[PDB]
């Protein structure tokens, strides 16, 4: 999948592609989604790879990313729910799951690349 | 007319310094050099971006009439604008004569000029500075003479303008309206303040006037918008249009140009990006966000209002209006910004730019603040501070105060308060700003929205 | 905006609202003796209030009340000279009948007495305790038509509609409520000048009804830089500022609520026009304007809102002239309160030498009395700006409280643009001079000038 509706900053292509990752950027309506596929997690959670996705708001990255999604929904593998996990959110007919995760935005230092590293040490956490 | 002049725009901090060097107080001329960017818009506009002094010990001749310098420093400039290939412009004290000696040959001003632009294939220039600030430049194309700058500009807690063919004009007389008439206003937001805003700046002889605004007039707002009428409101007319066409009536001078737009587009930017002065009378964060950051990108100076009629309910007597406000903001290129001074922040844009159901639900997570309940806008409220707002501009141009304009960075009344207080700009903490006169380097503005391709 | 007015000084409302709760939960009565405006609409004057003693009223209770007619009839004597009018006053019941040495009357009764003895017209109203008034009146001593609004221009203005309701709740300001008000008033814009245009302009915009224009001077290009709504075809056009003003109203609203008039505001014309407004906006930078104004404002018992603004200039021995300050004015008088007069505002010499002959003028340059130079700056759009919204922002503050202190420490404001700061005067810090034209309307010579009399 190397669709590209929009683009991000240079940084943020930059690191998406040295990370390896295959990323696309899909307009939804007037929703800018940036969407990982294949997100390798660790062990732990009912599945073992996901689609990470951040919706890329207006006026980023003066305007912050305020957390993260992921499909399909997941659960720790001995079943119990992860807190802050419930909503659910339209991605292209698909629904994912909203992890309700909120931190401090510093348009200076903060990124795609920032958010990208609150969410893996987000599922880190609920794992261990 | 005087609408399309070229500019050269320096901020405060580095004429300051560039000043310092060319005057240390021997008398003796010196040299330094600036690296500027461009924006080709309607005008030529250099932003002055890096600053190399050259060493008064370097120097193999120094004298009050004349300076030698080395051209390993015209080699350093070169490499600096090599890669982007920036204007490069040579500054010297106000008698100005100088050559520059490799260890092989010497070069005349008109030499040196040659070798810049075969170094880097861009526009240079060759500056002089007397003693009290002011600069005078000329353009050198391809080597070679060709024009010589319009307008030298700091926009600093005073602004200053160095014309070509030029005391000082005091505040509202003749030489002030002459001053006007060659600058551009840019005016964000034609609404309660900017309607009045743009009146303003038209009647008090402005040569050109962008009108930034997507709305439309209504019956709603025919209490605030002037110049709106019953037939514009009944037939939704874009604000912009309306307005452009009372200033050509008024004018009797085509000098509007209306930009049916949101100034969070690349039309707007690119357009306001020409003015000499921005005022941003938008009620939103995103577009305050958007218009400071074209200040510091294209070294504008811009001035910000607002106001706000907060009310609260009570129990005993009900609705009450809470406080009657008004906030100007000045904010020069380099010096403090709106989002140093949080008009604006990442999380209340985020909160705004929320969808309606999308705010609701945040709302009842707790993650997210409610907003304030407002009353209807008032066109004396709005009248009190577009005045204050205009009036801060003709005393940065033309001081007529009895205290350093320095005093009065951020302004903040209160009609039911009875209240006025002012800030200092040194008093206002300043962050890292990077993207100072870079101009129109792709992302624009830095928003991956608003890039190109 | 119509209707019959009944219009009150605070000094005589609060003294008779005093009497009629004197604190027992008892009737009280008192006349009051009115002068008459007959123009576009009727105004009721209020010039003398006569008291009723407690001890004089044979019997008090708490829905009625009886008093001696023997001050009827003294009121009548002192209506005879004018033909004035004669308002009975009572408490929230109203109920009250008129005895004498050999006999009584009732309420009509002695409403048909009242004409018997002075012809013209007389009323009765009834006030409650918060000091809202209703009022009727009678014309040849018999039931005629009810007064739409009985008001108050005080520290605080009072505006008592005869179609109020309970539910109906007194509103905010810079809310739906104030417009409705407005919209029952005329305001009366004296000068289409840099700031009165402003002033106009907001008042059409905030809702007002009917707007009252007085200006003899023309659209020109020297002044394209100041006067709203003004354009180039008018300047071409030299078009009276008045009608160019009055056009433009026309559009904004899509509806003919102005009143041009095209004259100074020293004619018969355009002070018997102004007599007629609620509100005064004097905006004309001349002593004999303002004093005009003033001497409406206290003769027509209409609130006065007079703005000015000066850019003086001062000569530096070695610099040249500079601008000394940038400064505006804000003086709201109420009728019954401090006069423009009593403040200084301007003064018999001020407008003695200003409106001097030109061979007055030529002689005193002659004779070195005066060196006919102009110690100001041009005036500009922003200052004009800056002060008008002030002016009629005190208006919607008078009208609709919202300011943390009271209303009366504001009754004068300064404020200068150069020094960064702004003053306030108490209308108690200012000295009244004795107002003999207080609640005397139209009586000849208009306003006590000859000139402005019918000859
Ligand atoms: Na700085
Ligand atoms: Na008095």
């Amino acid at each position: 999948a190397t669709r590209r509706d929009f683009s991000l900053r240079p940084e943020d292509e930059h690191y998406l592609d040295e990370m390896g990752y295959c990323w696309e950027t899909r307009l939804v309506g007037n929703a800018r989604w940036l969407i990982i596929h294949d997100y390798e997690l660790p062990d732990g959670y009912n599945h073992h790879q996901v689609n990470l996705a951040l919706l890329i708001t207006s006026g980023y990255p003066v305007n912050m990313l305020d957390m993260f999604y992921v499909y399909p929904p997941l659960v720790r593998v001995n079943g119990v729910n992860i807190p802050a996990t419930e909503a659910t959110v339209a991605i292209d007919s698909v629904a994912y799951q909203r992890w309700s995760r909120h931190r401090s935005w510093n348009p200076e230092i903060d990124s795609v690349i920032s958010q990208l590293a609150m969410a893996d040490g987000c599922l880190q956490k609920e794992v261990g | 007319n005087a609408s399309s002049g070229n500019r050269l725009i320096l901020t405060q901090e580095l004429h300051t310094m560039l000043q310092k060097h060319l005057f240390p107080g021997d008398g003796k001329e010196a040299a330094a050099i600036l690296i500027c960017n461009r924006y080709e818009g309607g005008r030529l506009k250099l932003l002055a971006k890096e600053l190399i002094l050259v060493p008064y010990e370097e120097c193999k001749s120094r004298t009050s009439d004349f300076i030698a310098w080395p051209g390993n420093y015209l080699e350093k400039a070169i490499d600096v604008a090599e890669e982007k290939s920036m204007s490069i412009i040579l500054i010297h004290s106000h008698p100005g004569g100088f050559l520059v000696f490799s260890d092989t040959a010497d070069s005349s001003d008109m030499q040196t000029m040659q070798s810049l632009f075969q170094g880097v294939d861009a526009i240079h220039g060759s500056a002089i500075m007397i003693h009290s600030g002011e600069m005078r430049a000329r353009l050198y194309r391809e080597g070679k003479f060709a024009e010589n700058v319009e307008l030298v500009t700091v926009a600093g807690d005073d602004i200053h303008y160095w014309w070509d063919d030029k005391l000082k004009p005091i505040a509202f007389t003749s030489g002030m309206t002459d001053t006007f008439q060659k600058l551009t206003a840019a005016i964000i937001g034609v609404s309660g303040t900017g309607s009045i805003v743009a009146e303003q700046v038209a009647r008090l002889g402005f040569g050109e006037i962008l009108l930034i605004d997507h709305d439309h007039i209504e019956k709603k707002n025919l209490n605030r918008i002037l110049n709106s009428t019953l037939k514009d409101a009944l037939s939704h007319r874009p604000k912009v249009d309306m307005f452009a066409e009372a200033i050509r009536c008024i004018r009797g001078e085509d000098i509007s140009r209306p930009i049916n737009n949101t100034i969070f587009s690349r039309e707007a930017v690119l357009a306001a990006a020409n003015a000499d002065v921005l005022f941003c009378c938008v009620d939103t964060y995103l577009a305050r966000m958007i218009a400071d950051r074209i200040a510091s990108s294209f070294l504008i100076p811009l001035l910000d209002v607002g106001v706000k009629i907060p009310t609260h309910v009570d129990p005993d007597d009900g609705r009450k209006i809470t406080d009657v406000t008004g906030r100007i903001d000045y904010v020069k290129p380099g010096g403090s910004t709106l989002s140093d001074r949080l008009v604006y922040t990442p999380e209340l844009i985020y909160r705004e730019n929320l969808n309606a159901e999308e705010y609701e639900e945040q709302l009842e997570r707790g993650y997210i603040t409610g907003v304030e309940e407002e009353a209807p806008s008032v066109i004396t409220l709005n009248m009190r501070a577009a005045s204050a707002c205009v009036s801060e501009f003709i005393a940065r141009c033309f001081p007529f105060r009895e205290y350093p304009n320095k005093r009065f960075t951020r302004t903040f009344f209160s009609l039911a308060g009875v209240e006025e207080d002012y800030i200092d700009e040194s008093s206002i903490t300043q962050a890292l700003n990077t993207r100072l006169a870079v101009g129109g380097e792709e992302p624009l503005l830095g928003l991956p929205e608003l890039g190109d391709k």
